[PDB]
């Protein structure tokens, strides 16, 4: 659809994919003194084009940018383990909360 | 990307049961609200006509790369191998015994490898200490 | 107790006496049987020598491994049905 | 409780069973190897079963 | 004795039944005591006489000798000359060991009408045991037919939503094949004057006259142990019938097709018998392998069983046609394990969940291991038996069914090893569903396996697992009647 | 014990709560079923449906059945397996080997003495096993040659 | 496998098909008792941990 | 904390965190029959085990080569 910049709906779409870049340079680097010093520069990159007036301007990095996400995306992204798609989700469900009806088989 | 897994038909009409593209339930956000959050599925949602091979229980399938360019990487390292095993073989770059192969008195153990008389021997015989 | 076998052949008796005829299935039946039984007694012999052999078992159990395997075709069950309704002779 | 109706039920039927095996395997000693359920009856023989046969293939002709 | 006792007492018993049900019929309404309890009264001395029915066989099996060669207890009732030997002998034994089980399952299940259901159950085990026991064709025939009788009116009355479309299919499936079968009969009592058992297995017939019969009674034989593609009537019967039709559907009448075998194509067509089993082993083989990968996309909870009762029964096939020994014991074994794993599967899918739930699609359950433990024990252990799990009885059956179909052909005969991959794709995919992740969203917490159904699956288990520890039971009866089958000349 | 009046106190504690849907010495006989009069019986319906009507899978009319008439039928089965004295005919085959190498090697003493010394128990398991039996003589007799006539029984060659 | 002595537990018999005859039994080697080292001895640290 | 359903669900291996209030008794109950039928499976062991390599004389075993020639 149309973008509409300074909207919160639009402002919330680049809050996402700020999440996807971050956590996908978390993914690769592995030391912390290298992720900040590029998690520094995402954050610049995504900065300096902050003010923009125009639709058409905008949608085309919103191409660009899922373009750059799923080139550099993970094979194997690090995962919380209780979290979905962790190492430890689902494990140990308590039981569900009911009554047992009795039925006269 | 976010393909599909194979043999899914683009159309089906099935009479009066409803049309609807195919969703891969797998691939559903995990932390959205779902009525049954196991199944990734809402109450009374409409099935496809194969959900069967579209849902939790079926085998799961990877996206990352796509079916043809996976063909590409498996046999392209097997075949870094197979040069590699056929410039040897072809070129015979592989060293020579340093010694001839093991003998055995006895007529090469002919008779200790399971051989009655003297005329099969060969058949059963080891290899052969002709130099005692 | 133990039965004796009725010994009776095929080539001897009129298939039109059907109790004659039941004893010529039944004799061919009890004597395959006792190959079998045969063949099982002679590889008992079989295993005690390898096991008892252990490297010399190709040498001391010869001619029982080249008798086992001589008797296994033919000391199995095969039914009379074959011989009764086939002449061999023609 | 560790002595309730199910648990104990396999143990009658594996203590039982051995006793059992045990009292036949005794009882072909004493009775010229006949087995402990000898009194039920006698097996068939051949002489006794091969009169059926040849009136049911007499009939049948 | 025998069959004497047998018809005289249960044709009593039908009759005591109906008098005491029918008395208060009448002018006027009756309320009477026969009536409380659902009939509880009437059902009991329907249960009663499965029993006795037991106990009137073991009469005769004491005085059995397993070291005679030919028919044991030859009696003439009715014109008819029965007898047994040692393949028929274990076959009546698991008949009527269904009756009691076939009887129970539906104990308070039904919405009436028990007495006619109890008759007929005991009506069907009956002439199914009377039909292993009979020696002529054409008492064979009509032995083998008159069970459509019951059969055809208790699937309609007391079936399921299509219980229509089921009685129509059981009852012209099996009629239009078995009709083929009579004519091969017919023809035998034309030539030789006589379709008695033991006269017609010492003539030989003209090679092309051997095809012709051959094709008849094997297209007879075809739809009842149901092979490609003649199939299609067993999945929809089995997922409309009542629970204990389709315990005897699947527990015994499937066998009536092997025993069809044993006694009306390896002795009498042997010379024919040796041709098709080529093709016989390329059905059956393509039988196994289609049904097993049928299995993989259905949703019915009952069809799924059904289409495993199919796969087994090809490697029941495969093995009865192999010319040696180890393939005749190991079919035989297999017939006798399948007759208790199928139903218990039946009573875990469509009489433990079914009288809860009242739905069989697959959809609504899984995690069925938290609130019913006892049930997913007994599916587990199921499970793995119906799948040849070495401790089983079916493991002893397939691997000799297997080793049976290498000898007689060792290249194609080879494909019978599918059946133990295949077996536990469809199998262990529906039972890890079943008790695999949460507890589902769409049932409700309820009882747990009650103790009368735990006492159908215990006993539907215990002969299962003393087959397969300590199978030469079965063997020792079976060795000298299935050596009687082989055909080959050695020189 | 029919108990008609029982019935009736029944029926009075019913009749004193008439409101539905908000013992134990009951017990009929085989008599009441057949030889009561309907009128008798007609009572008793009411009583016995609608007292469950105020309403675990227990005494449901089959344990008093299935566990004293099947469950012995099974033992009996398992016994006849287990104990009977039915001779199979590859078991017959082993003894009758034997019987052979007896009339066939009347002259062999070795032979007669282990088949003498040995009990009708181990006749099954000639060969390696627990029991201290010695067989060598036994087994080395049929290794040198054959006791069937299974050629004897065909008179018919190529 | 210092002694040179070997063992062999048979329960019973298991098939018995005419020449196809397979018993419960259970013997040790020397490689079968070179396998219940590595086996009963980590598993039993296993289940301690 | 959160609820067992103990009531009702009673599989032979107890659920979530099951122990009987009584499990001092059982166990001796218990450990009464591993030592029971550990000292029993020891018994049968020594009587009903044999060793495979001293059955048959190696003078017995060349009458038997020879026999079959
Ligand atoms: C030869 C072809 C085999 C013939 C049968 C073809 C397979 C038929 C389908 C079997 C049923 C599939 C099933 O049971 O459900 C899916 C199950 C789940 O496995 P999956 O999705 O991978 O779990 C991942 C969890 N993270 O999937 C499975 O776990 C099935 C596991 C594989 C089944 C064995 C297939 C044979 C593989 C041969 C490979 C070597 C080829 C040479
Ligand atoms: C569930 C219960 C169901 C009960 C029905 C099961 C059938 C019961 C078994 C009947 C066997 C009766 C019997 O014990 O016979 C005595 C037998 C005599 O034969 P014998 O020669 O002395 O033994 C040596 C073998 N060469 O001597 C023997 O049997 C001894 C041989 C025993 C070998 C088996 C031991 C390993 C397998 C069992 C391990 C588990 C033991 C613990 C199980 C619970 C028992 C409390
Ligand atoms: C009261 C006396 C009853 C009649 C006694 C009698 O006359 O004897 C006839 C017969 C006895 O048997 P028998 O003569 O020895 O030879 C077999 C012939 N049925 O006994 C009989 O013939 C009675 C048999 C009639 C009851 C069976 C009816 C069969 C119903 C169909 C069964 C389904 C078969 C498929
Ligand atoms: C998940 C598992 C599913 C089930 C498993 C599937 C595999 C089972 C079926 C395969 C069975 C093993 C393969 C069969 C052949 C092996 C036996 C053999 O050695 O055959 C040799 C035999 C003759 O040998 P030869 O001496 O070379 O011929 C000249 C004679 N003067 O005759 C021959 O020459 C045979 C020639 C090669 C074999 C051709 C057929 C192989 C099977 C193809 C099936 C394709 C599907
Ligand atoms: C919910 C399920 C409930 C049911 C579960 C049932 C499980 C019980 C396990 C046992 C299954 C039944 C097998 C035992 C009954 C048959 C015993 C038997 O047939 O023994 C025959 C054996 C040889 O026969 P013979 O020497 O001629 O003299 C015997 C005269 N009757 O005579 C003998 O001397 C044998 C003496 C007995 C030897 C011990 C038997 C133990 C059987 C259990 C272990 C089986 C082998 C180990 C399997 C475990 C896996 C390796
Ligand atoms: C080894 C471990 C095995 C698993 C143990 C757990 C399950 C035990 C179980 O099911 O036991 C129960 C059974 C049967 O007893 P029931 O009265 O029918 O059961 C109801 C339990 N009541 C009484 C508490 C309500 O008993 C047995 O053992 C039976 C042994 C074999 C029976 C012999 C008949 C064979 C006939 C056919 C032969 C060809
Ligand atoms: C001391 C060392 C030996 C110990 C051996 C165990 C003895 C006690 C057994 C009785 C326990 C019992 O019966 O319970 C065990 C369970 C539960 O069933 P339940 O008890 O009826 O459940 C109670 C239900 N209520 C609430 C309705 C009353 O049974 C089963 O479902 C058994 C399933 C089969 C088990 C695996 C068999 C596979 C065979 C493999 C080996 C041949
Ligand atoms: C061994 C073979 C013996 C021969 C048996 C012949 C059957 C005749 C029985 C008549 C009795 C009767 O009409 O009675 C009816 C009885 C019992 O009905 P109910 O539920 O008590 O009454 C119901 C009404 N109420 C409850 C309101 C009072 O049901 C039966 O009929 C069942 C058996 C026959 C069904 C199939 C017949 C197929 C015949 C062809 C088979 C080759
Ligand atoms: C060589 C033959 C060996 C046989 C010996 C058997 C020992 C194992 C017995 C397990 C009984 C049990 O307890 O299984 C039942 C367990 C109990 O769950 P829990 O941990 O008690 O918690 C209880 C609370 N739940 C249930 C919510 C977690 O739940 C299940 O329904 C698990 C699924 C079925 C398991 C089937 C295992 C059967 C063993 C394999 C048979 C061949």
């Amino acid at each position: 659809k149309a973008v509409v910049p300074f909207s919160e709906a639009n402002k919330k779409y680049v809050s996402s994919l700020y999440r996807k870049s971050l956590r996908t340079a978390h993914d690769w680097i592995n030391k912390t003194e290298f992720y900040r010093v590029k998690a520094s520069e995402i954050r610049s990159r995504f900065d300096a084009n902050k003010h923009i007036n125009d639709p058409n301007e905008l949608k085309v990095i919103f191409k660009e940018t899922e373009a750059l996400l799923e080139d550099y995306a993970h094979p194997d992204p690090i995962i919380p383990p209780c979290r979905p798609g962790g190492s430890k989700f689902e494990r140990n469900i308590p039981p569900r909360v009911e009554a047992r009806i009795p039925i006269d088989v | 990307k976010s393909f599909l897994p194979h043999f899914i038909p683009k159309n089906y009409s099935y009479g009066d049961y409803p049309r609807l593209k195919p969703e891969n339930l797998q691939k559903r956000d995990p932390y959205l609200k779902y009525d049954d959050q196991a199944n990734k599925r809402n109450f009374n949602e409409p099935l496809h006509p194969q959900q069967d091979d579209l849902d939790m229980w079926a085998p799961d399938h990877f996206d990352f790369v796509q079916d043809s360019i996976a063909l590409k990487w498996f046999g392209t390292f097997f075949g870094v191998l197979a040069v590699f095993s056929s410039v040897i073989y072809i070129g015979g770059l592989y060293p020579e015994k340093p010694a001839n192969p093991r003998n055995y008195p006895f007529s090469g153990l002919a008779k200790d490898l399971g051989a009655s008389s003297e005329e099969d021997t060969l058949l059963y015989a080891a290899k052969i200490d002709k130099s005692i | 107790d133990h039965v004796r076998s009725p010994n009776v052949s095929f080539d001897d008796i009129d298939y039109n006496n059907s109790q004659d005829l039941h004893n010529a299935q039944e004799s061919l039946l009890r004597e395959q049987w006792i190959r079998v039984s045969a063949l099982k007694v002679c590889r008992k012999a079989l295993e005690s020598c390898y096991k008892t052999s252990g490297p010399n078992h190709y040498e001391d159990c010869r001619e029982i491994a080249e008798k086992y395997l001589n008797m296994l075709p033919d000391h199995r069950i095969q039914g009379f049905l074959g011989y009764q309704k086939n002449d061999p002779s023609k | 409780n560790i002595f309730n109706k199910w648990n104990v039920t396999p143990f009658v039927w594996l203590f039982a069973t051995v006793g059992i095996f045990q009292w036949d395997k005794s009882h072909r000693e004493s009775h010229d190897g006949k087995g402990i359920l000898d009194f039920l009856g006698e097996i068939k023989v051949k002489e006794s079963l091969d009169t059926y046969f040849k009136e049911y293939q007499t009939k049948v002709a | 004795m025998l069959v004497q006792n047998l018809i005289i007492f249960n044709i009593i018993g039908i009759v005591l039944l109906v008098l005491l049900n029918n008395n208060n019929n009448g002018i006027l309404n009756k309320k009477s005591l026969l009536t409380i309890k659902n009939e509880l009264k009437l059902k009991q001395i329907g249960l009663i006489i499965s029993i006795i029915n037991i106990l009137i066989i073991i009469e005769n099996w004491i005085g059995f000798n397993s070291n005679y060669y030919g028919f044991q207890n030859i009696e003439r009732f009715l014109n008819i000359y029965w007898g047994i030997d040692g393949i028929s002998l274990l076959l009546v034994l698991l008949t009527l060991i269904l009756g009691p089980i076939a009887i129970l399952s539906n104990w308070k299940n039904l919405k009436g009408y028990y007495t006619y259901y109890v008759i007929s159950i005991n009506m069907l085990v009956i002439l199914m045991a009377l039909n292993f026991i009979c020696l002529d064709l054409v008492s064979f025939y009509i032995l083998f037919e008159s069970t459509l009788a019951p059969l055809f009116l208790l699937i309609g009355i007391y079936g399921a939503n299509n219980k229509n479309k089921a009685a129509y299919y059981v009852l012209i499936y099996t009629l239009a094949s078995s009709l083929f079968m009579l004519l091969s009969i017919v023809i035998y009592y034309i030539i030789i004057n006589s379709t008695d058992y033991i006269y017609i297995n010492n003539i030989i017939l003209s090679i092309n006259l051997q095809s012709l019969l051959f094709i008849g009674i094997i297209i007879g034989i075809a739809v009842k142990t149901p092979l490609m593609p003649v199939h299609t009537w067993l999945p929809t019967v089995h997922s409309e019938s009542p629970l204990g039709g389709s315990i005897l559907l699947a527990g015994v009448i499937l066998k009536l097709a092997i025993y069809g075998v044993i006694r009306l194509l390896l002795p009498n067509l042997s010379e024919i018998s040796m041709m098709f089993t080529p093709i016989i082993y390329i059905i059956s083989i393509l039988t196994l392998i289609y049904s097993s990968l049928i299995t993989l996309k259905q949703t019915d909870l009952k069809v799924i069983i059904a289409y495993s009762s199919i796969s087994h029964l090809a490697v029941c096939m495969i093995g009865i046609f192999a010319n040696n020994l180890i393939g005749i014991n190991g079919s035989l074994i297999l017939c006798l394990a399948h007759g208790f794993v199928s139903p218990a599967l039946f009573i875990l899918v469509g009489g433990i969940l079914y009288d809860r739930y009242h739905n069989r699609l697959i959809n609504y359950y899984q995690g069925l291991s938290t609130f019913m433990p006892i049930f997913s024990i007994y599916l587990v252990v199921f499970s793995f038996c119906n799948t040849g799990t070495p401790l089983s009885g079916n493991f002893v059956g397939e691997f000799l069914s297997i080793t049976g179909a290498v000898i007689r052909h060792p290249i194609i005969g080879s494909l019978t090893a599918a059946s133990v991959l295949l077996s536990a794709c469809y199998q262990m995919k529906l039972t890890n569903r079943l008790t695999g992740s949460v507890f589902s969203q769409y049932l409700h917490i309820t009882n747990d396996v009650t103790n009368r159904e735990i006492f159908l699956l215990n006993w539907l288990l215990i002969p299962t697992i003393i087959i397969g520890i300590y199978p030469s039971f079965v063997t020792n009866i079976l060795n000298l009647a299935s050596s009687t089958l082989i055909y080959s000349v050695l020189i | 014990a029919f108990n008609l009046q029982l019935e009736k106190e029944i029926r009075s504690k019913i009749d004193s709560l008439p409101k539905l849907n908000n013992v134990t010495n009951r017990k009929l006989s085989l008599t009441d079923y057949l030889f009561q009069n309907a009128a008798n019986q007609a009572l008793y319906v009411d009583n016995e449906a609608d007292l469950k009507e105020l309403d675990e899978n227990e005494n449901e009319g089959w344990e008093k059945i299935m566990y004293v008439g099947f469950v012995p039928t099974m033992i009996l089965i398992f016994a006849i397996v287990l104990f009977k004295d039915d001779k199979s005919i590859d078991e017959w085959a082993m003894d009758e080997l034997l019987l052979r190498l007896k009339e066939k090697n009347l002259s062999d003493v070795e032979l007669i003495d282990e088949l003498d010394k040995l009990s009708k128990s181990h006749v099954g398991k000639i060969g390696a096993s627990e029991i201290n039996k010695r067989d060598a003589v036994i087994i080395e007799r049929i290794l040198n040659g054959e006791y069937d006539q299974l050629s004897g029984l065909k008179k018919k060659e190529l | 496998i210092f002694n040179e002595i070997e063992y062999t537990y048979n329960i019973m018999n298991w098939l018995n098909v005419e020449y196809l005859v397979v018993d419960w039994s259970f013997t040790i080697d020397k490689l079968s008792v070179s396998m219940l080292v590595p086996v009963v001895t980590v598993s039993f640290l296993v289940h301690l941990y | 904390h959160h609820i067992h359903t103990p009531s009702y669900i009673k599989p032979p291996t107890g659920g979530w965190n099951f122990t009987p209030a009584n499990w001092k008794q059982n166990t001796v109950l218990v450990l009464v029959g591993f030592t029971a039928c550990c000292v029993g499976l020891y018994k049968l062991g020594e009587a009903g085990s044999y060793n495979p390599k001293l059955k048959y004389k190696e003078e017995e075993l060349s009458r038997w080569n020879q026999s079959a020639k």
